[PDB]
């Protein structure tokens, strides 16, 4: 009654659901505490991170630096792969990834530079070439610098500079913090009071108006004890501000218009310590002596309830929820409590490789000077135990371990977690990611998921600014690990593979595991012995990937592996249109080709093993449906490639000139043909028939 | 080398 095609169609319709129940972050971190940790040395094949490259400071700028008279200051600038340098009030950029870069210098500044900025322009103000806007603050002006960040053929963006007239008094409070916002908004903060500033710009000039202005959106006074400010903290996704005072107080203002900013939570250290204390673990690493040294947003594609994390200098990362009083009039929440708490590891960093309950009163993260937080929980702590070297815990969820638990209530925070050395007098300055924001969906549930996105988008990597130079940090991925695993074991025993094979088995389950072993013997991870690694790999799909059985029958892991592997490498294609009306296409056509290049990879291995590999040559009713199960899925490949093959036809041609000459029928199925429509339904086949055939007779 | 500054009239439009 149902064609292959249709019936392989339906188990990816399936897997790609599976792929988006994974667990949103509210909850495995529900109201209570956690301290698990698997830990792994940093050169293990099972670090989560690892070091990959180095890029020392220009001697021009440690030339400069020596000769500061007052005050210098360094800042990363990881979105475009730039770092920079102030000494009194001169700035020099330059890229970081080149080998022997030029120093863009900016001198005209008359006094010292306190901050500097690299912020999104504000829409309709500046030619679409202009990127960025550059902000330096003195202490007597702020001024706006535009920028073009283009890229160039060997991969680092092209920065030129340009003047625009904007600039205003800075008035009597220091500024030391600088965040822009996704619409431009340009946000100050600094070392003189909790006061928020905001820096407004407009293309024309007036009689009654100038260019560029500034407004103390705090509105103080009367009576005012001191305290300042430690940071500054967006969140686009909800409209919101955040601030960290050097007594631990934060502050949420929201942005209830394009000019307008609203605080509506303010919770001192205080407020922090009495939710600490009605929660049922309390420790003596949170007491009213602790300090909170960093926070960082969560947005609201990540979690619903879980605002924000907070990070004490005995490295407990606190996560706090927020509340409106009301559900309808963005709306802005009123309350802020801290609801769950990570606490530190206990493992510490050793030359020499060493051997249930809440851990509280680990002392490893203290004292923590500096904390990192990126979605979907990629945590790096500074540790200072001593005062000339830095230590880096970098932990990530435990994404294989957090997909399998079963049920829904025995889910917790587990983390894989690593120490990585800097050498002696490396002081870490700045964090900053490289590579663009992680999100596997687009709300809580799948958006952690990082088993979907492994071929999707490459593994995330940060640039950890030292007094020394720029460290490339690297996130490893399944893929990454079970090949580096199966290359140690190259030399051993068919015992020492099974080995190795169960230890992930026991973490990330056998279809995890299976369809690892599947996309490293496709290659996957080898864009970083090989031969034999991805030969171990197939060894290893064949020898552990199950079999068939009576329970409707259930399919072995490895067609389950299959499944999931070919779903992951086509899941922006599958439910997205395929067109765009001046007509385009809804994928970029480079995307198109490499996943056509990874599905035609996996059916040249299947080919190639296909006296082998088990159900791949016809074979009493388990073994049947196995059969037919992997020959459907394989018709659904080559329907995949061929579907993309046609779409890429299409494009090269005038489509739009194609779409006129057609009847409206036509290009109203045409309008709304989804990718899983092209590959396994008849109206997507007879379609292209009909498109084909208007190429064919002009 | 100080950075060249395009002028304005290039950055922002119309």
């Amino acid at each position: 009654d149902l064609p292959p095609v249709a019936k392989a169609a339906q188990v990816v319709n399936q897997t790609l659901q599976l792929d988006d129940s994974y667990p949103d972050l509210d909850s495995y971190c529900r109201p209570g505490a956690s301290s698990d940790y698997e830990m792994q040395s940093s050169d293990s094949s099972w670090a989560p991170f690892h070091v990959v490259r180095h890029h020392n400071i220009p001697d021009k700028v440690f030339e400069h630096l020596n000769a500061g008279e007052v005050f210098t200051k360094l800042g990363l600038f990881a979105e475009i792969g730039y770092a920079w340098a102030s000494i009194d009030s001169s700035l020099f950029l330059w890229d970081y990834t080149h080998p022997n870069p030029e120093l863009i210098g900016y001198e005209e500044a008359t006094h010292t530079i306190t901050a500097v900025a690299l912020v999104p322009p504000k829409p309709g103000v500046f030619v679409k070439t202009i990127t960025h806007v550059l902000v330096v603050a003195t202490t007597s002006e702020i001024i706006l610098l535009g920028v073009s960040a283009t890229p160039t053929p060997s991969g680092s963006k092209s920065l030129t500079l340009y003047s625009t007239r904007m600039s205003v008094h800075r008035g009597g409070s220091d500024v030391s913090f600088i965040v822009g916002t996704k619409d431009g908004r340009i946000f100050l903060g600094g070392e003189s009071d909790t006061d928020i500033h905001e820096i407004f710009y407009q293309q024309e000039e007036r009689w009654f108006s100038s260019r560029c202005g500034k407004i103390n959106h705090s509105h103080p006074f009367g009576s005012r004890q001191q305290e300042w400010l430690r940071g500054l903290y967006v969140d686009d996704t909800r409209n919101l501000l955040y601030s960290l005072s050097n007594r631990s107080t934060i502050r949420t203002y929201h942005m209830e218009g394009p000019e307008k900013l609203t605080k509506v939570i303010e919770k001192d250290k205080t407020s922090c310590l009495r939710d600490f204390a009605h929660m049922a673990d309390s420790s003596p690493l949170f007491t009213d002596k602790t300090n909170i040294v960093a926070l960082s947003p969560i947005p609201a594609t990540e979690a619903s309830k879980l605002h924000l994390m907070a990070l004490t200098d005995t490295g407990c990362r606190l996560f706090l929820s927020a509340t409106s009083s009301a559900s309808y009039t963005s709306l802005a929440p009123q309350s802020m409590q801290l609801q769950f708490v990570k606490f530190p590891p206990r493992e510490s960093p050793t030359r020499i490789r060493t051997l249930s309950q809440l851990d509280k009163t680990s002392r490893a993260l203290d004292p923590s000077a500096l904390g990192f937080r990126f979605s979907p929980g990629y945590f790096f702590d500074v540790v200072r135990k001593h005062p000339n070297q830095d230590m880096l815990f970098v932990s990530a969820p435990d994404t294989g371990r957090i997909k399998v638990t079963q049920p829904a209530s025995a889910l917790k925070y587990f983390e894989q977690g690593t120490w990585i050395e800097l050498e002696n007098g490396n002081r870490t300055i700045e964090i900053g990611l490289t590579t663009a924001p992680f999100a596997a969906a687009k709300q809580p549930l799948g958006f952690g998921n990082e088993l979907a996105v492994q071929f999707d988008q490459v593994p995330g990597e940060f640039a950890v600014l030292t007094n020394t130079g720029v460290h490339i940090v690297r996130r490893r991925r399944l893929v990454d690990i079970f090949a580096k695993a199966l290359g140690n074991c190259v030399s051993a025993s068919d015992d020492a593979l099974e080995r190795e094979v169960r230890k992930f088995i026991n973490q990330y389950g056998r279809v995890e595991t299976i369809a690892a072993a599947l996309a490293v013997a496709c290659g996957q991870g080898s864009d970083l012995m090989d031969r034999n690694t991805e030969n171990l790999a197939r060894a290893a799909f064949i020898e552990y990937g199950g079999q068939p059985r009576l329970a409707s029958v259930r399919l072995s892991s490895r067609h389950d592996a299959l499944a999931l592997y070919l779903t992951r490498l086509v899941r922006t294609l599958w439910k997205a249109k395929v067109v765009q009306v001046d007509i385009s296409s809804t994928i970029p056509t480079s995307k198109l080709v490499t996943i056509q290049e990874n599905v035609e990879r996996l059916r040249n291995f299947l080919e190639a093993n296909k006296s082998t590999i088990q159900g791949l040559a016809p074979p009493d009713i388990a073994n049947q449906k196995e059969h037919q199960a992997l020959h459907a899925l394989q018709k659904l490949m080559e329907s995949i490639s061929e579907g993309i093959s046609f779409v890429l036809m299409l494009f090269d041609e005038r489509v739009s000139d194609i779409y006129a000459r057609l009847d409206a029928v036509s290009q109203q199925q045409l309008k709304d043909l989804t990718y899983e429509q092209l590959f396994s339904q008849t109206p997507g086949k007879e379609l292209a028939k009909v498109l084909v055939k208007a190429i064919v007779n002009r | 080398r100080k950075a060249k500054l395009l002028p304005m009239e290039e950055a922002l439009l119309p």
